[PDB]
């Protein structure tokens, strides 16, 4: 019913029409979360490598 | 992304070299290695598995492993003999004898440095090597002894590239001796732990379709051959021809294998067709769905309908409506989803490709990741037990230096691969 | 003026990404080589379109943008492919091996060995602007460079950008296209890792995509492009308040502020018509209240749902071609009659619109047809979760066997991120339905 | 051969409707999480409809409305009813109801039980059934959860012999396409004992409840009048028949009822589609009025009608959306 804030241009229009009333981490953190998970891929590498070593 | 290529002992040689002489006439390329072709699409993954020289000259980046210089020098000699690098020719005098200790841990052994200077100069060229694919027996000495010696040690030195793996398992149907059984297990045990990928290829299941199936009275291993090159083509077609389902060997196994052990799987393929004879009509889509899932088709000896599918890569080759395709494969699933895993959702990916292998319009290739492989392990355990529990013919392996011990172990890892196949089929 | 650029990571983000400056280059007039006639301002200016294009004194107007992907087959192809004069080959990074479809090798493993350049590639065109707004986000929910790159760039982009907004373009995984069974867990990981770190993401499920294009474009067996091209212009709709003269989410704070109420709850659901067929012989062209109508029809939404058991929290309406307030208010008053619309209690029940009066553009060659008025509606509904829920259910059927899970833990993750990925879900959904019912 | 699931084991409608897929040779049941289904079955409380229809190759459908609750629940039935246009305020098929919350609409109730009192004629409501509201406001504040407060209609038709009272249950179909099948066999759940006017403490001839009255099978067998008696003694006792004085009423307000909510739950044009059985439940009075007691969104049947109802079920809303390789319902048409 209520149409408001109606802007026009040569582009084109926009209004807003209204029908009713209502009623972060740190850069140090994450160089320590993906190389933590670098230490456990070198630690499952040295473990094959160390049973293959047997 | 580079794969090097390794064929060990005499059926790892003569599927290896089958192999290379079937995918070259689908790539176009000549005994000559010289590229006569008329499609592009044939080149444009050329360097997954070719080297390419001057002249635009093709070379496979393959190396052919043998204790004995009899059936390398038969390749040598053979059709496309002549396009194999000769410096990859790597080989010994004595043989293995159908010795899996001689292939693994004395006469293999002296050979192995030789072999792993050739894998590393290939590897050096790769601009991004993305793994290794091994032919071999497990029956044998060699293919078999030698074949997981070096697979444990290409692991050891390139521990994060991918391991795949044509492995023909032994059958009493097909046998060249009573000590198969053994040299199979010892070699399963190594294959569980340093390998991503393996087809495992039933020679009992490639003798019953050659006799049952394409009616051969009387099958060689031409014949078994000509079934495995099939196969082999089929089941590498994504990673020869530009494609979005399964390109590399690492996208594979990351959808093929939901559990690192469980990544043996079960080859199928349709039509099946026997040698020489063409076929002059051509399957429709669902005779090709429906043969490709067929027991009679799979070159595992396993019944699919005892398991459960973990995964599935289809992979449809020729012209054909892909619209088809998407509702036959559908239908399988819809049809039979008991026999298909529900806690692993969509687990069946299918792939087309516009190129048809030569002889047939259209074809089919099935990988599946089935429970019902157990099957296959079992039969080989019982065979080794047979024996085992009277420690007979065991003196062949004690003389060159192994302990019974390493038998009860390779004996008992095996037992648990079957258990744990049981795990998941009754999830 | 206020620059926006736009980064593309991975396959489906890049080939979109194709897609969407394609179709910007012909709405404004821009030629292949990057020449814009229109332009009088030669060398630089501060127009609506200089949001998404600078400028060099050549008269070579190029994107803000950036192109990421682990391996280098997809963005070589924009390299050598028709608009390959448009970009600079700073715009346009490639590593050597993908990331497998693997969250943990995306985002862990590979992601940390290119995660520097990135930034470094993308501070050069932050360098360029006078007055940066934020960043538009393409990817995918399955691929593991689209899911796990992307999260780890998003985390570092909100320290190394903490004032900028950052807005997503998510596909949204489906079995008819999906390249991968581990699809889920990677959608579920990097919506847990970028969620604090996005302002607003529209959700794009390709089976919605792929149904419309079998259903309205009569295309048995819809390519990417077939999609790609279809997304785009939704995209553009979206994007089009940014590149042209408006008064209606002329910024990136303002789509925060109209569309997302709740931080969390930043995924408004979009649906568009109408789509039509070139190969269409005879078209009877729709009116205003038949496509604003079609705005409520879930076959025609980006994410199939169903709007009607849930409740609305925001409602933008966009229109393209020959349109006015007049037949707008019209046609939005008589399907409120018949349809159901519940906005939640805190909210008021109306629409935001806006119109520009230049219709869609479409790509020559293309599968859809030019219309003489089109609509994009954006609307905030707690019936999205549905996505969500399929999404966690095949996350709890394959975790529960923790099938396939030793791929990311063999990359360095832990066991751990899984379930605390899946409870930051499990709130999700906790949220959507305290909204919702 | 077509595909279902089965999620509500207590189910004895859709117990029989398993049991005759399953001898057609054609259907074939698989386990509750099996997401490859054509057919579900599904549970009464949180039934995932968010998960239907996102299966590629098939053609999915469930045996409920999403947001049929609406009408199936009392609280949300007299919103419904009291909100919706096309019922407004006072449709004269509904008895006067009001939304009542355990310490809203408890002002607007005491307003029109002032009007019953200061105009001497009947005020007798019902929940415990009472004629004082200070004894009733008490109850519901004493249970806990969310009740409907309701006028109690005080002149019911009474069966004779027995002077007893009764309500009648219909059973309605609504398949895929939303036509609304009324199923020719209904029900009148009789009371046993005389309907007493004065003592309404005495429960047992006042509530028709099956399990209540179970001079249990005095009259008829299992306090069940089926319509060809109670038709018979219609035209007997008062000179009419069942249809004219009663069914005319109960046809409208079903047709009603459902028109009422077609645009909210209908899946015309959704990816998975529905159908769904309910058990309306009726009320005549001395004039031969219906009234609409409440809607059942998980109706049992009647032990005769079961096999022909269950039947019923199949062949419109199941085997209309998946063929095989005159009729028992009414079409309420609109
Ligand atoms: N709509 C659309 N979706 C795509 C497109 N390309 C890929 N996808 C989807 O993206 C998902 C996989 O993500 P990708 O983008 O292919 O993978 P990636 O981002 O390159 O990451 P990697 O695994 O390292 O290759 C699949 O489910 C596809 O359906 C595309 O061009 N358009
Ligand atoms: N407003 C009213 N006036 C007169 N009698 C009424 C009434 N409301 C209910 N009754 C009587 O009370 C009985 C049970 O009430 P209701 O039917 O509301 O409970 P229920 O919902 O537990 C039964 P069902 O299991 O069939 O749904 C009715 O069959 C009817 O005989
Ligand atoms: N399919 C096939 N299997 C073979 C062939 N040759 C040997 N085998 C199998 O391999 C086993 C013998 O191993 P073999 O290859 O001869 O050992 P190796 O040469 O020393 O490595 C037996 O179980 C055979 O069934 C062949 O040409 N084709
Ligand atoms: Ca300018
Ligand atoms: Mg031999
Ligand atoms: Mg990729």
């Amino acid at each position: 019913m209520e149409v408001i804030e109606l802007n026009k241009c040569t582009s084109g229009q926009s209004f807003e029409v209204i029908l009713k009333p209502p009623s972060d981490p740190s850069l140090e953190e994450i160089q320590k979360k993906l190389e933590a998970a670098e230490e456990r891929r070198k630690y499952q590498e040295a473990e094959l490598l160390k049973h293959l070593a047997e | 992304r580079e794969i090097v290529h390794i064929q060990a002992g005499q059926c790892g040689n003569q599927i290896g070299a089958k192999f290379w002489e079937v995918i070259s006439d689908e790539h176009g390329i000549d005994p000559t290695g010289s590229y006569h072709g008329d499609s592009d699409l044939q080149l444009e993954r050329i360097n997954v598995y070719y080297n390419e020289a001057t002249g635009n000259k093709y070379v496979p980046r393959a190396i052919l492993v043998d204790l004995e210089p009899g059936t390398m020098d038969s390749v040598r000699s053979g059709p496309f003999g002549q396009i194999f690098r000769p410096d990859n020719f790597v080989f010994g005098q004595s043989g293995a004898g159908n010795n899996w200790a001689k292939g693994h841990y004395t006469e293999g052994a002296e050979l192995v440095d030789s072999v792993l200077d050739v894998v590393r100069k290939e590897s050096e060229s790769c601009d991004c090597l993305q793994g290794f694919q091994l032919t071999h027996s497990l029956g044998g000495g060699t293919g078999s002894g030698m074949g997981t010696l070096l697979i444990s040690k290409i692991r050891e030195e390139y521990p994060d590239r991918i391991m795949n793996t044509f492995s023909v398992m032994p059958s009493p149907k097909v046998s060249d001796t009573v000590v198969e059984p053994y040299n199979a297990t010892l070699s399963v045990h190594q294959l569980v732990e340093n390998t991503d990928e393996t087809y495992c290829i039933d020679n009992e299941a490639l003798y019953d379709i050659c006799f049952r199936t394409l009616k051969l009275t009387t099958p060689t291993y031409g014949d078994l051959n000509h079934l495995v090159s099939a196969t082999m083509s089929g089941v590498t077609t994504c990673l020869r021809f530009p494609g979005q389902l399964n390109a590399d060997l690492r996208k594979l196994a990351v959808n093929m294998v939901p559990f690192p052990r469980l990544h043996f799987f079960m080859p199928g393929f349709a039509p099946l067709t026997s040698r020489g004879s063409q076929q002059y009509r051509a399957l429709t889509v669902p005779e090709l769905t429906q043969q490709m899932f067929d027991s009679k088709n799979m070159m595992a000896a396993c019944d699919p309908r005892h398991g459960r599918y973990l995964t599935v890569a289809a992979i449809f080759r020729g012209r054909m409506s892909m619209k088809e395709v998407d509702e036959q494969m559908l239908n399988v699933q819809n049809k039979n989803s008991s026999y298909f895993v529900e806690w692993i959702p969509n687990n069946v990916k299918t792939a087309v490709c516009d190129i048809p292998p030569r002889g047939l319009k259209m074809s089919a290739t099935f990988i599946g990741n089935s429970t019902a492989i157990q099957e296959l392990f079992k039969r080989i355990s019982e065979q080794f037990t047979a024996m085992f529990r009277r420690k007979a013919f065991l003196h062949w392996y004690t003389g060159e230096g192994m302990d019974e011990m390493e038998f009860t172990e390779a004996e008992s890892n095996m037992n648990d691969l079957v258990s744990e196949y049981q795990q998941y089929q009754d999830a | 003026m206020r620059e926006c650029i736009s980064i593309h990571v991975g396959q489906a983000g890049v080939q979109i990404g194709n897609a969407c400056w394609e179709l910007y280059c012909l709405e404004h007039g821009i030629q292949p080589d990057g020449q814009m006639p229109s332009d009088k301002t030669i060398g630089g200016g501060d127009d609506s379109f200089n949001t998404f294009f600078s400028e060099t004194g050549a008269g070579k107007h190029v994107p803000r943008a950036v192109f990421v992907d682990l391996e280098p087959t997809v963005i070589d192809e924009v390299r050598t492919g028709t608009y390959r004069q448009l970009f600079h080959p700073e715009q346009l990074i490639t590593g050597k091996e993908d990331a497998a479809n693997n969250y943990a090798r995306g985002h862990y493993t590979i992601g940390k060995e290119i995660i520097d350049l990135v930034l470094d590639r993308i501070r050069k065109l932050a360098d360029q602007c006078t007055g940066l707004q934020g960043f538009l986000v393409f990817h995918s929910f399955g691929g593991g460079t689209g899911s796990g790159f992307t999260s780890l760039l998003m985390e570092r982009l909100s320290v190394d950008y903490g004032k900028k907004s950052k807005l997503e373009f998510s596909i949204y995984p489906a079995p008819q296209v999906s390249t991968a069974v581990v699809e889920p867990y990677n959608s579920i990981l990097t919506t847990h890792t970028t969620l604090e770190h996005s302002d607003c993401a529209f959700m794009v499920d390709n089976e919605a995509i792929y149904d419309i294009c079998r259903r309205n474009l009569d295309i048995e067996r819809p390519t990417y492009t077939n999609l790609n091209r279809l997304i785009s212009q939704i995209v553009s709709s979206i994007t089009a308040s940014l590149r042209f003269d408006g008064a209606l989410n002329v910024d990136l704070t303002e789509f925060q502020t109209n569309l997302v109420p709740y931080p969390r709850i930043h995924f408004p659901l979009a649906t568009y018509a109408p789509v039509i067929s070139a190969e269409k012989a005879y078209h009877e062209q729709l009116s205003v209240a038949e496509i604003t109508n079609a705005c409520f029809e879930p076959a025609n939404q980006m994410v199939k749902c169903d709007p009607r058991h849930g409740k609305y929290m925001a409602c933008c309406l966009l229109y393209r071609g020959d349109v006015v307030p007049k037949d707008v208010n019209a046609a939005i008053a008589t399907i409120k009659t018949k349809r159901s619309i519940q906005f939640v209690d805190w909210c008021p029940t109306g629409f935001k619109v806006g119109i520009n009066y230049q219709p869609p553009t479409v790509v020559p060659g293309g599968d859809l047809a030019k219309v003489q008025r089109a609509v994009c509606m954006l609307s905030n509904t707690t019936a999205i979760a549905e996505a969500w829920a399929r999404l966690d259910h095949k996350f709890d059927l394959m975790y529960a066997k923790r099938a396939f899970v030793h791929w990311y833990v063999g990359e360095g993750m832990e066991e751990g991120e899984f379930s605390e990925a899946r409870e930051d879900m499990a709130a999700l959904e906790k949220d959507y339905e305290e909204v919702g019912v | 051969m077509y595909t279902f699931v089965v999620r509500d084991e207590n189910s004895s409608v859709y117990a029989e409707v398993s049991r005759l897929l399953l001898a057609t040779g054609q259907w074939k049941r698989l386990r509750k999480d099996n997401p490859r289904f054509n057919l579900m079955l599904g549970e009464r409380n949180r039934l995932p409809f968010g998960r239907l229809g996102h299966e590629p190759g098939l053609v999915q459908l469930v045996n409920y409305y999403r947001g049929a609750d609406k009408l199936c629940r009392k609280a949300s039935l007299v919103k419904l009813i009291k909100t919706s246009p096309e019922l407004s305020e006072s449709c004269t098929w509904f008895p006067e109801s009001y939304v009542i919350y355990p310490t809203d609409e408890r002002e607007v109730f005491l307003a029109a039980y002032n009007r019953r009192r200061e105009g001497r004629e009947g005020n007798v409501w019902i929940a415990l059934i009472s004629s004082e509201a200070s004894e009733l406001l008490d109850f519901i504040d004493e249970q806990g959860q969310v009740h409907v407060i309701q006028k109690y209609l005080e002149k019911p038709l009474l069966l004779e012999p027995g002077h007893r009272k009764f309500d009648i249950r219909s059973w309605v179909l609504v398949d895929h396409l939303y036509n609304i099948y009324l199923y020719r066999e209904g029900v009148l759940r009789t009371s046993s004992e005389p309907y007493n006017s004065a003592n309404f403490q005495d429960k047992t001839c006042h509530l028709t409840n099956h399990c209540i009255q179970k001079n249990y099978g005095r009259y008829e067998e299992g306090n069940e009048m089926f319509f060809e008696e109670f038709n018979q003694y219609l035209m007997d006792a008062l000179n009419t028949t069942l249809e004219n004085s009663i069914l005319l009423q109960i046809k409208h307000i079903i047709r009603s009822c459902l028109m009422c909510i077609e645009p909210a739950i209908s899946t015309k044009h959704l990816h998975y589609q529905s159908f769904q059985l309910f058990g309306f439940d009726f009320m005549v009075d001395e004039e031969l009025k219906v009234w609409l007691i409440e809607v059942n969104g998980a109706p049992a049947c009647a032990q005769k009608l079961y096999a022909e109802l269950c039947q019923g079920i199949v062949d419109v809303a199941i085997s209309s959306v998946f063929p095989l390789a005159t009729s028992i319902f009414i079409k309420l048409h609109h």
